């Protein structure tokens, strides 16, 4: 005598007034690997965007061009070293989000999806992430 | 139409690609036509990705359009610099070269 | 010649005034006790604290009442087996992010009230032959129903999934969706392009990412991510 | 009074959400009654679910076949103790009921042209005992009550079913011999409910929980019967308990029949497959209280497997295990998470294990419950039965394997069907008395509040081993009388009842509690007339009366014969009735009704010897 709409209604209706607990979530779930891989393929995207935001800002703002800032950058004569850790930091996220945004989109195709292959494509990516990264920043 | 929910997850999964590609086209074949489409791509391709954010951790009808209606600013402000660095300065692939050689 | 094992269990009483949720230990002998976690909860309810509440029913894992969560992942009580590692301590909660009616029974109503509207019923355009023939169905039309109509609608899958935590109120869940998509390829129903266009809104499909919790914790082995998957695939190709 | 009591009017009530409880159900709403629905669990968590066998039906899809074949079986089956008009009803409706519920969606095994795949199973054969093994068992794999009580559930969504889950039902509105209606509690918020309605249909399954050893769920405690029992009215052949022969050793989990309908075999301790010696021609696939029998003296004699030699193996590795897959898929997961044992190598220890009630609350073919006062039969006014709860009699002192889920249907439907043509819906709700109900709260309150010396848990366990060591496969006079006077003190002992959960809400210690004095009704009723029945009947073998007592001496001709007044002879049902304040169980009989609906259509089978 009650359609779905009217019981979700209902639902809220007498939980949020209530004094029912909330039962714990994120503080107590066994974590994994895949898990722990969807969240940053998340991270990594949103740093990029507010990357591209943050360069985009520059551009309209900074009273110099970007070929002075390289100068004043390669006149400080840093060591080899931190120039690698700092092409290693700002390559790492784009490398990662873009093997596992392919990872994504084989999903998207519907292969995959065995909970092994799962496991074995989240492995795969982080191999290859770490391989274009130490690569690209060896250059 | 009556298939928005659909066509925009069709479309996001194109400008994944388009972006993919673009990004050995930039290594490959750098110049403005390459600068510009990687202007449109990342700018939509963020733009979508971030409103999905927004749609999982935003409630409430004032949130929503609060944060919807920023994000707005953000991409057209976002592309507008892009499109300004292409053209009066080095642009995208100019740059990264450029970067790099430090 | 006891072998003592400690169990951590989510409590909170709604007829105590005030009352705030905690976590209280036991002591179960496992040389006295059976060898899953159902055993252990019924031995403490029997021996050590009747106050203790929980679904229980077929112990079998085919009744899917006494979902819950088992150190850190959603399972079934009847069909988890104990930790015999005496060193670290068992902690049991309910199915998380859930409004807790009395210690491990969470509210299950809106779960139920999301299966009901995808409608998960044979439907067809001529019903009016309803109980004259058998409709006919080859082997193969039905084995494409394998691993979809197991589901015993247990709740530990869409309990697993985040995005069900942030957007519950109308993301339907790995659940609810196999379920709608186990009657999208059911050769015998004839509203598969109807089932489809109740999903096309940012919430009810949309909000899955991907994040393959729910195949991982299912204790019917099920895949209810590659489910939702295959939905999205069809959302995307079909016509009206 | 302390507790707020909330007042409802309907047409009709049902409580009990499983197989027969849903199909009863939505049938009334689909006939314009407004119905509601009471059930202490959630539908789809019901015992039906854990259902994995099949359903009978005379479809004909693996051979050519007739409902009047699977008639002769189900008596035969019963040992002459079924109602003849009730089984012929169920018979003839099988097919129509399983073509209604693939229609609704359930996801059938298929054969290679498309119809329902059906397999053989025990006790079942083609024209008339003597065409060979018949195949007339519908399954979907090995799931069959899962699917069958899914696809139920999703139907009934489709109507305007008023239900009320999670709903504790205490005892019957009775008001001069007719039924008013319900009373119950709401596990939620902790308030009592009265259900006003002019018909009630009881579907609230078993009472296997009676024994130490069971494959029913913890729910299935016999709630109705127990009501039925409080409200003066009786019980029908409680002393008859099928013990399914293949139950795995331990957790006590059901291990399908349909494993022997496959080909799979019993062997024991010299790799014998000892069915052959007791039953020749039906072997593994004879009646279940024939093969629970013969797997006892195998144990008991010496001949048992594993350490303690008190289980025998159901060896499956020799089949394909293609066929495994697909059609025992359940069982294979089931052997391997509560045994440890791969059935593609090694075979599953089984052993007899208390499965399901034949007896129940008294009906007749229709549903309708009734009484027997002074040699006749009267129909009780506004109350039905469906289900394992129901004594129809279809099954009589053996039922055969994939009935029962077929009881569900067709007496669920039966229900429906015979309330929308006696009565109208909307028609004047019967008023009932301010004080309805009242003795139901007081009891509840007294056990909620419980301060004794024995705790809830601790009489419950006392009941099961006395029911498991006094009321097992084989029974005699000094074991059964040991046993009664165990119970009656235990039911005494219930004075000294403790309880420790003082809330309301969700309190599963007084739901627990109120279970128990339903078990112990129903635990009474079955030993006591165990006890007073002296013959050897279906599943009630005593080893002091070994043989069957009819009104004729059928193992010979009857011309001549002198007929055995009704009296002496226990080709009857046992009815009993119980003073719930004292625990005196009564006992009386009525006779078994040979005649079916139409004898020209369907002839009446008479008593003959029964053999596999
Ligand atoms: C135990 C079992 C039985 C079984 C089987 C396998 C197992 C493990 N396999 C079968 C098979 O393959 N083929 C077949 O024909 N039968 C098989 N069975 C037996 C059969 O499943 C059962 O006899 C049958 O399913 C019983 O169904 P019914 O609808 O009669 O009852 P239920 O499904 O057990 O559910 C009872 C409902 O009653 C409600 N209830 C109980 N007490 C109360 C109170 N106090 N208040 C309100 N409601 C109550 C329950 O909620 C439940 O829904
Ligand atoms: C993240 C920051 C950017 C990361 C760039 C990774 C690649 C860096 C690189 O090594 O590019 C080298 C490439 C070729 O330059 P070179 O090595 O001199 O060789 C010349 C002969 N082929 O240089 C090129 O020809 C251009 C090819 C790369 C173009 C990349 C364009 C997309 C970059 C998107 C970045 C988004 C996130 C930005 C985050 C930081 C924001 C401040
Ligand atoms: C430069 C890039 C930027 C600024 C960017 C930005 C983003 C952002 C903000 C998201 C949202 C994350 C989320 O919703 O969890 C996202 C998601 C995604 N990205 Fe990118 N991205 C970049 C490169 C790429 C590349 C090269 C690929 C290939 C790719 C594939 C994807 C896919 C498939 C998703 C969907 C994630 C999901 O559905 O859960 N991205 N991106
Ligand atoms: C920059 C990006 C960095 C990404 C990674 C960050 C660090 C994440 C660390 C989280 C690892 O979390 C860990 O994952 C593994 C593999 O999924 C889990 O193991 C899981 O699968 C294995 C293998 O089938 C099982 O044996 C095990 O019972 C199961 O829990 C483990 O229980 C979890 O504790
Ligand atoms: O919403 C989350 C993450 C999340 O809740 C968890 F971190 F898992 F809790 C995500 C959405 C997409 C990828 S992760
Ligand atoms: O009770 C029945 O009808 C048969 C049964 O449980 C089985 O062995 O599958
Ligand atoms: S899918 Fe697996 S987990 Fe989610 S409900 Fe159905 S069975 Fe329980
Ligand atoms: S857990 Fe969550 S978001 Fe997608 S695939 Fe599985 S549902
Ligand atoms: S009790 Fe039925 S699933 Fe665990
Ligand atoms: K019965
Ligand atoms: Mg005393």
């Amino acid at each position: 005598a009650t359609t779905a709409k009217e019981e979700m209604a209902r639902f809220w209706e007498k939980n949020t007034k209530s004094s029912r607990p909330l039962s714990p979530h994120i503080s107590i779930y066994k974590w994994s690997l895949p898990m722990a891989m969807s969240i940053t393929h998340r991270g990594t995207g949103v740093a990029l965007s507010l990357g591209v935001s943050l360069f985009s800002l520059a551009a309209l703002l900074l009273p110099e061009q970007f070929p002075h800032y390289v100068a004043v950058v390669k006149s400080l004569s840093l060591s080899p070293a931190l120039i690698y850790s700092a092409k290693f930091a700002l390559v790492f996220p784009l490398s990662y989000h873009t093997w596992n945004g392919i990872r994504h989109l084989v999903w998207d195709m519907g292969k995959g999806f065995k909970l092994s292959q799962v496991e074995q494509s989240g492995v795969v990516v982080l191999i290859l992430t770490l391989l274009s990264s130490a690569a690209i920043a060896a250059m | 139409s009556s298939k928005a929910a659909s066509l925009h997850w069709t479309s996001e999964r194109a400008v994944s690609a388009l972006l993919l590609g673009l990004l050995p086209a930039a290594y490959l074949y750098p110049g403005p036509a390459v600068d510009y489409s990687l202007a449109a791509a990342l700018t939509l391709h963020g733009h979508w990705g971030l409103g999905q954010v927004i749609t999982d951790y935003v409630h409430g009808d004032t949130p929503i359009k609060v944060a919807n209606t920023g994000l707005y600013v953000l991409s057209a402000i976002t592309f507008t610099g892009l499109c300004y660095f292409n053209y009066y300065d080095v642009g995208i692939c100019k740059a990264v070269a450029m970067l790099w050689s430090i | 010649t006891s072998r003592i094992k400690k169990f951590s269990i989510y409590r909170w009483d709604p007829d105590k005034p005030g009352d705030k949720p905690r976590m209280q230990t036991y002591e179960v002998d496992l040389n006295k006790c059976g060898p899953m976690v159902l055993d252990a909860l019924i031995k403490i309810k029997n021996e050590l604290d009747s106050t203790l509440t929980f679904r229980r029913s077929c112990r079998e894992g085919i009744c899917g009442s006494c979902a819950m969560n088992i150190a850190g992942g959603n399972t079934l009580a009847c069909t988890k087996k104990i930790d015999p590692d005496l060193s670290k301590t068992t902690k049991i909660y309910p199915l998380p992010h859930m409004y807790v009616v009395k210690d491990l029974v969470p509210d299950l109503s809106n779960f139920y009230a999301q299966y009901k509207s995808i409608e998960p019923y044979l439907k067809k355009k001529d019903e009016s032959k309803q109980g004259k023939e058998q409709y006919l169905q080859s082997i193969e039309d039905r084995q494409k129903l394998d691993g979809l109509y197991e589901c015993i609608l247990c709740a530990c899958c869409s309990t697993s999934c985040p995005s069900y935590w942030w957007n519950g109120d109308k993301y339907l869940g790995p659940a609810v969706l196999m379920q709608a998509y186990r009657w999208m390829i059911d050769s015998r129903d004839d509203y598969t392009e109807e089932r489809l266009a109740q999903l096309q809104d940012p919430f009810s499909l949309y909000r899955c990412h991907t994040i393959m919790n729910c195949t991982r914790t299912c204790p019917k082995g099920l895949n209810p991510g590659k489910a939702i998957a295959e939905i999205k695939k069809m959302m995307a190709t079909y016509k009206e | 009074t302390q507790y707020p009591v909330v007042d409802h009017e309907f047409d009709a009530v049902v409580v009990g959400a499983g197989g027969a409880g849903l199909r009863a159900a939505f049938g009334l709403s689909e006939a314009g009654f407004n119905t509601a629905c009471v059930t202490k669990l959630f539908p789809t968590r019901s015992h039906t679910v854990a259902a994995q066998g099949g359903i009978n039906a005379a479809l004909g899809n693996m051979e050519d076949d007739n409902w009047r074949w699977h008639f002769y079986d189900t008596v035969k089956g019963s040992d002459w103790l079924g109602d003849q008009d009730a089984i012929h009803y169920m018979t003839e409706q099988a097919p129509a009921a399983v073509i209604e519920l693939e229609n609704y969606g359930m996801p059938f095994s298929r054969t290679e042209e498309g119809k329902i795949y059906q397999r053989a199973f025990g006790g079942q054969s083609l024209q008339f005992g003597k065409g060979g093994q018949a195949h007339r068992c519908c399954c979907v794999a090995d799931r069959t009550g899962h699917s069958l009580l899914h696809t139920l559930y999703g139907r009934s969504l489709r109507y305007d079913t008023s239900y009320f889950v999670e709903y504790f039902a205490l005892d019957l509105l009775m008001e001069n011999g007719e039924c008013r209606g319900v009373i119950a509690l709401c596990i939620e918020d902790g308030t009592i409910h009265r259900f006003r309605a002019k018909n009630t249909v009881i579907a609230t399954g078993g009472y296997g929980r009676t024994y130490f050893s069971c494959t029913s769920a913890h729910t299935s405690t016999g709630d109705g019967t127990a009501m039925v029992t409080r409200a003066g009215l009786p019980c029908q052949d409680l002393e008859f308990v099928q013990f399914h022969p293949t139950g795995i050793y331990g957790a006590g989990c059901l291990i399908t029949e349909g494993c022997r309908g496959e080909g799979g075999i019993l062997i024991n301790s010299q790799g014998e497959r000892f069915m052959e010696r007791y039953a020749p021609v039906a072997k593994d696939l004879a009646s279940r209280d024939v093969v629970s029998r013969s797997m006892t003296i195998e144990i008991r004699e010496g001949r048992g497997c594993g350490p303690e030699k008190d289980h025998v193996y159901l060896q499956l590795h020799h089949l394909p295990p293609q066929q495994l897959a697909t059609r025992l898929p359940g069982i294979s997961e089931t052997a391997m998470i509560f045994a440890g044992v791969d059935v593609t190598k090694e075979p599953i220890p089984v052993l007899p294990t208390v499965h399901y009630n034949m007896g129940g609350i008294p009906t007749n073919y229709k549903g309708q419950v009734i009484t027997h006062v002074n040699g006749e039969d009267k129909v009780v006014p506004g109350l039905y039965a469906c289900g394992e709860a129901a004594s129809a009699s279809v099954h009589g002192a053996n039922r055969l394997g994939a009935n029962s889920l077929l009881d569900l249907v067709v007496f669920g439907r039966a229900c429906a069907l015979t309330i929308a043509e006696t009565c109208k819906p909307g028609e004047p709700v019967p008023s009932i008395k301010p004080n309805a109900g009242e003795e139901s709260v007081a009891n509840l309150d007294k056990l909620r509040f419980a301060d004794g010396t024995i705790r809830t848990s601790e009489a419950r366990l006392n009941m099961q081993k006395t029911m498991q060591s006094h009321a097992a496969v084989f029974r005699t006079g000094s074991i059964l009388q040991e046993g009664c006077e165990k119970l009656s003190q235990i039911y005494r002992d219930l004075a000294h009842l403790k309880t420790f959960d003082r809330g309301i809400v969700w309190n599963t210690d007084l739901v627990e509690t109120l279970e128990l004095q339903n078990l112990m009704l129903c635990a009474l009723q079955t030993i006591y007339g165990a006890e007073a029945r002296k013959e050897s009947r279906g599943a009630h073998a005593r080893e002091d009366y070994k043989l069957r007592i009819d009104e004729f001496d059928y193992s010979k001709p009857l011309q001549g014969q002198q007929k055995r007044p009704f009296e002496e002879h226990w080709r009857k049902h046992t009815l009993s009735y119980v003073d719930v304040k004292s625990g005196k169980v009564t006992l009386k009989y009525r006779p078994v009704i040979d005649r079916t609906l139409n004898e020209e259509d369907c002839s009446s089978v008479p008593p003959a010897i029964r053999s596999y």
